[PDB]
């Protein structure tokens, strides 16, 4: 594995600096590295392919070194690389696609490909090299068993789930109380509503809560939290509990009342924000709990108190919500986020080769459900399989 | 550990004379001793040597292991065999250099 | 830590290989070992002890080689070796108690004690050896990253779990319908009552369902599975759901109907069996669901019909049930189990001392808190922790 | 066979005595062994699968051999070693899950294989080595003859059976007698039950007997044995015995009398007991027959006259019982048990690799058919096939 | 005695190691060991048998030795060694049956039979090796004398007792309190009833109680206690305490209330668990007491009020259990247990040969009898036995 | 302060550079710049902590240079390196959080704590390079 990294930054950090033009002398400490490999390759025979429509290709190599002798670099020098590169990056594209995408059970952490199993071979270990690519000194670092971690923007912890919760129903679903939210990727969003104001409520105040358990651990995230849950404060008829009828929502939306956030691990709190809107930083947690209340106002205007009656029907219908987004945030496991192409390069390559769904990975690489069941398996699988595909996007996007 | 070895060894078996053995040969048979146990005499014997060797290193009378330097005006010690006299059997806090 | 282990091997395989007689041969493999070790000790000192009932005991080290001159070992070769194993025997107890009681929230995984944190040094690992006992074996594979495994008997999987579930109720809790039951350690009784025996059911067949969540997937299981739940078969006086009056149970039992255990993984069948008593595998799975139905008896002898009355007072109270006990089964992350000694020798060495309660594990090392809820701090704690057990049993029983 | 033992305790006795550190001296031994492998391998080609959903890698060898100069282990030492392991692993693995499906009628006793059926070959029996692996150690005394022999803790050896035999009965099923059971595993329980309390039987004493047949042989069975059954304890409603109608069983337990347990063997009373409950020790047999008396109770208080009337109808039925369990025993046939995972493994392998069905095992490995038609072709097929389980448990859990 | 021990792991470690093909350096340190013992045997004659139905097969002592002249060994090296093995085998066998009889009360701690006395004889010292066999590791360190230990799954420390002790009770027997048992093996369940279910009881609560003594102490016991005894949930007709008449059983079952169970070492409190079910650890005591109570349910319902009036007849009877399971222990005596067959190897010799009833030992070995009056010297003579049976299913099982 | 970069750059275009394989030339620019530190340091001793719950681990230094052993590291050569910047790691983290937390209105754009005070002496400039963050 970390062999297949160096045959890469081997590639890019040579498609790159090897022009018409430069001094030797730039480039000596490179083209050494470089040569050494060709020498453990040469004779060495390889197979890629052979699952579902995926072409097999099979690859030999016998090729010439690099001239060490010039000062400068003639146009004639790079053409007669660059054909040899070519060879090279149309290979490992065929090499990384093939380990990407079999999947395995018992160890679904090391290789599977009868390209791979070959390549951690000992005799090829003599070509490691610059390791400064987030992903593999990430990688590595696990292997010694250790403080790993990566960076996300809005990063996707949040299998989607859009329902609610009636507290307080009936038949005609006329006088309702509880709460709807909707958790998607980075994102929360969770209005409580009580149809009756909070009229016979003790201190006519009615509390609502919303508890999120994230698959894994995220630590110095910064937060957006914002009062109301826009996405709740619009009319809508909505199917029942039981699925036999609909039922109205009218919302009128008042501020929320006594908010607090809580960030906790393992039941403890780590952080904890009462009514503070805007950036606040949780540093490490599990779980994130929102509190927030329904006061019915004590002072109404006409206007106001005519949305709220002493009795039924209740024709608007109080809400008070909240919005919570997770802008970036680090994690010891490898997760999808707004910004990163791994998990859509590993669906892409599956998909257009039409791979047969494994016994790891749910049907599509499906987030919502790789996320709502993040077992250890899927974890090793899904890190390897990012891993080589940030090797791969090293070479080609 | 190349030659050296190999030479004695097949002089004492009479039979060859050496020098016309290609160099291939020499060395190649090397490769080949290296891989076998050893006469529980011989070996049993060496095991013994290994573990007094520091005990005897030490115990001579002309030649110590390392000095140490502290540009601290240090206290010199005392032991009844040598009387009064500035040793140390034990360096512990400070670099150590092969 | 493997550092630790060889310490034992090294004096068992010592303490039973010397005895008065024996040809030496049999050890000079051995003896070598042995000294090598001395050696790497002699002039380094030692601390233990420093908390609750724990004696803080010092060390020192400077002793002779053991003369590998001999052929035929004479009584008074052994005493003058016995006499220098008794202080590395009263040593190591001493030393694997002080670091089978600390704990740490973060790498609660690695070493804590002053003893131990200066023994991964490196001038120690000079040492290391025969590592065969089970639990090294898998320490290591762990610390390398592979498919660890363990082997175990009557495992400790279910947290003690006692209650029941009414479906249909009344306040005179005289018409209920509902299931009851009991998981615990390698065992399951689950019944599902219905006290109108499906009188007005469609089909006359009243549909039951068990479900049990495991906290770590199990592999590799041996299952009895068995029709009727005993625990369950006998009259009983309950608690309410509320606690506020209690409820009759007066059953009668009836063959469970279209019997259905399945063996999921992330929500996937692995094994299904149907209406299978008796001995089954299931091969990995982290969750059972044991459907079984209750069905009216089409035809009723006089004495049968007199059960089950067209209208209420209904007496006798329709029920059937299943047992289904894991005898073995293979996990990846330790845990309690019917034959091992492991979780009673770190319970009862901090119960011994006095050790005060930690931040890692619950109070009194209390099997259900800790396998309900088995966090991976939990998991590498309880790890360290069994494999010192069982390094300190093959000295110290 | 043979061969394929030594390759691995070769890698166990080996990946646990080999790391960063130990000297020579605790290797040497075991050095030597291992290149004499490499060396008699290498040159060799491979092909192991097909069958199933099984992959069929194929495999080459040709890997330096080792060091015996330093006399202290350095790490690069190591890792250039478990490099070359690691081929053998996952080599090894792949060749027993070959040989764990394949069945063979006339002569399926021996290798099947084109993985195996080349390692019986001659010029590969220069490896054979530390065959202390208590299967390997009775497989091989089994090729020469002589009294094999395993052990086991509640050992499987009564294939699932649950029924009744109704010796008096009648349409209403008002007033029967007879006997109801379970055999299962190591387990035994019957109860005895006469609706009419014996009130017109011969000195008021009805004779009720079980008798069970063991398929092989136990020899040193531990065993548990307890007045009363449990099981049948219960009110019940069961089936009629052609299925046309159901009956009603009230059960009111009395403690069995003249109870006596029989060990024969080929129809030779081997060991008896009469009324001992506890522990006792039967020392080889091939059946079980209990043999107890429900007898009325010549002198009863008025609440106890009250369950037995002098005619019909009889509300109370009479029961006596006993429970029989064989905690540990010995069985020149494998057999499973409650603590080995051999039935398990195999099961296991089979179910994952979707093996089609074949002509000796029942569908699914099912215990309870191989049991009660356990032919000599089964048997030899499981040993060879159990003993494949725990070669590959040596290395792979 | 320690001698015996060698004679065997010799054999073992011998059948088992040498085989058609491994090269000779496995075995340097072996071959070696093994001729030591031909020397001093050869020319001793010995004698075995003379009791009961024995043989008495005598044995010359005349074999030549083992080359060390090979590598790899051949075939032909193999049989004229196993030639010579199988009489040492058909000896030994015959050796240790006969000193698995004798008993002796002043000195049963040591040796016996003309065979063995004559064997602890000093030349013969020049053997022993390999102590790693949990017995012989224990044999040994009781005669320099130390903490000495055992482990044990389901071990054996209950005397089987199934009885009942009335309260209260009056000739009719229509209105008892009181508690029934059953101890056996590792096992205790005990019920606590009362006919008029506290209806006149202070704080209507009727307290109980259940005190176990164990014979020897337990050390590190693993132990599942839960609520309820199955054993006494059932309807009975028992007979009195005088045996003059019989009264009737007719429990309702209630949780037990107030659960506290103590282990005592020397009547202190060692562990005290307060109404807590499931795994708990007993870390050393000689002691058990259950107590618990019946507490008349202050609320119920129409159902649950009908069973219990304030006047008799009392005809559903208030019942609560406790069940109480010692899965695994360590034990500083040599006990049966659920798994070794060392009883029942003893037992079985005994048996087969017609052994006459000794000094020492109950008739048949019964278990029961022998933990109940577990005397010294019985103990000696079972450990003697004990280890002898052990050395014996080395070779032979 | 610039001197504080460095030390970081350094470790990891070195825990990344150097692996079991690469060829010796392929770091002969960095071997050097390297042990150039380890030099400047070992003798000066260092504290860190000290306010909050923050624990005040006292830091020397006493460590041997590094060696060459041509054509590509042997595994050897790795572990005798790895922990010698496991120090330096576990170091600079307890250094860098130190100056974190410390702030000063007069002239609080300046370094504070005891450690890094001593950093921007002049005896460290030696050691500054690749300024690409
Ligand atoms: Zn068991």
């Amino acid at each position: 594995m970390d062999v297949l990294y160096s045959l890469s930054k081997t590639l890019k950090d040579a498609r790159d600096k090897i022009v018409e033009g430069t001094l030797y002398s730039n480039v000596s400490d490179l083209i050494q590295q470089f040569n050494q490999m060709i020498i453990t390759m040469n004779g060495n025979e390889f197979q890629t392919g052979g699952i579902g429509n995926l072409p097999i290709r099979n690859w030999n190599f016998d090729f010439g070194l690099l001239g060490t002798t010039l000062l400068n670099l003639d146009a004639n020098y790079v053409e007669t690389a660059r054909n040899t590169i070519d060879y090279f990056v149309d290979f490992v594209d065929n090499v990384c696609m093939d380990e990407m995408v079999r999947e395995s059970q018992r160890n679904g952490i090391a290789p599977q490909s009868d390209s791979l199993r070959k390549l951690s071979g000992l005799k090829f270990k003599r070509i490691n090299f610059d390791n400064s690519s987030e992903y593999i000194e990430n990688w590595n670092l696990q292997n010694r068993r250790q403080r790993t971690g990566f960076t996300f923007h809005k990063p996707n912890i949040f299998p989607y789930s859009a329902s609610f919760t009636l507290n307080r129903s009936q038949p005609a679903h006329d006088n309702l109380m509880g709460t709807m939210w909707l958790n998607a990727g980075s994102e929360i969003q969770v209005a409580g509503f009580d149809y009756s104001c909070a009229i016979n409520a003790p201190a006519n105040t009615q509390q609502f809560e919303h508890i999120v358990q994230l698959r894994r651990v995220l630590t110095t995230a910064t937060i957006t939290l914002l009062p109301d849950a826009e996405r709740f404060s619009f009319p809508r008829v909505i199917n029942s509990a039981d699925g036999a009828t609909t039922w109205y929502f009218n919302p009128v939306i008042l501020r929320p009342n006594n908010v607090e956030v809580e960030f906790l691990l393992n039941g403890q709190i780590i952080n904890t924000y009462q009514a503070r809107f805007g950036t606040i930083i949780a540093r490490n947690f599990d779980t994130i709990r929102l509190s927030f209340q329904l006061m019915r106002p004590p002072n109404m205007t006409p206007a106001v108190a005519a949305l709220f009656p002493n009795a039924q029907p209740f024709e608007h219908h109080a809400t008070v919500g909240l919005t919570l987004r997770i802008e970036s945030a680090v994690c010891e496991s490898v997760l999808a986020d707004a910004s990163e192409t791994m998990l859509a390069n590993v669906t892409s390559v599956r998909q257009e080769y039409a791979i047969p769904v494994g016994p790891v990975f749910p049907p599509g690489m499906n987030w919502t459900d790789l996320i709502t069941n993040y077992s250890p398996s899927r974890e090793d699988n899904l890190q390897r399989v990012f891993t080589v595909a940030s090797i791969r996007s090293m070479l080609v996007k | 550990k190349m030659k050296a070895i190999v030479e004695d060894f097949l002089k004492r078996l009479h039979i060859f004379d050496v020098a016309r053995v290609p160099d291939d040969q020499m060395y190649r048979l090397r490769d080949r001793l290296r891989l076998l146990p050893v006469e529980v005499r011989r070996l049993d014997i060496f095991n013994l040597i290994l573990m007094n060797m520091d005990q005897i290193e030490r115990a001579s009378d002309k030649i110590a292991q390392g000095v140490i330097i502290a540009y601290r005006d240090m206290q010199l010690e005392r032991d009844e065999m040598y009387g009064y006299v500035n040793i140390a059997r034990n360096l512990d806090g400070f670099q150590q250099i092969n």
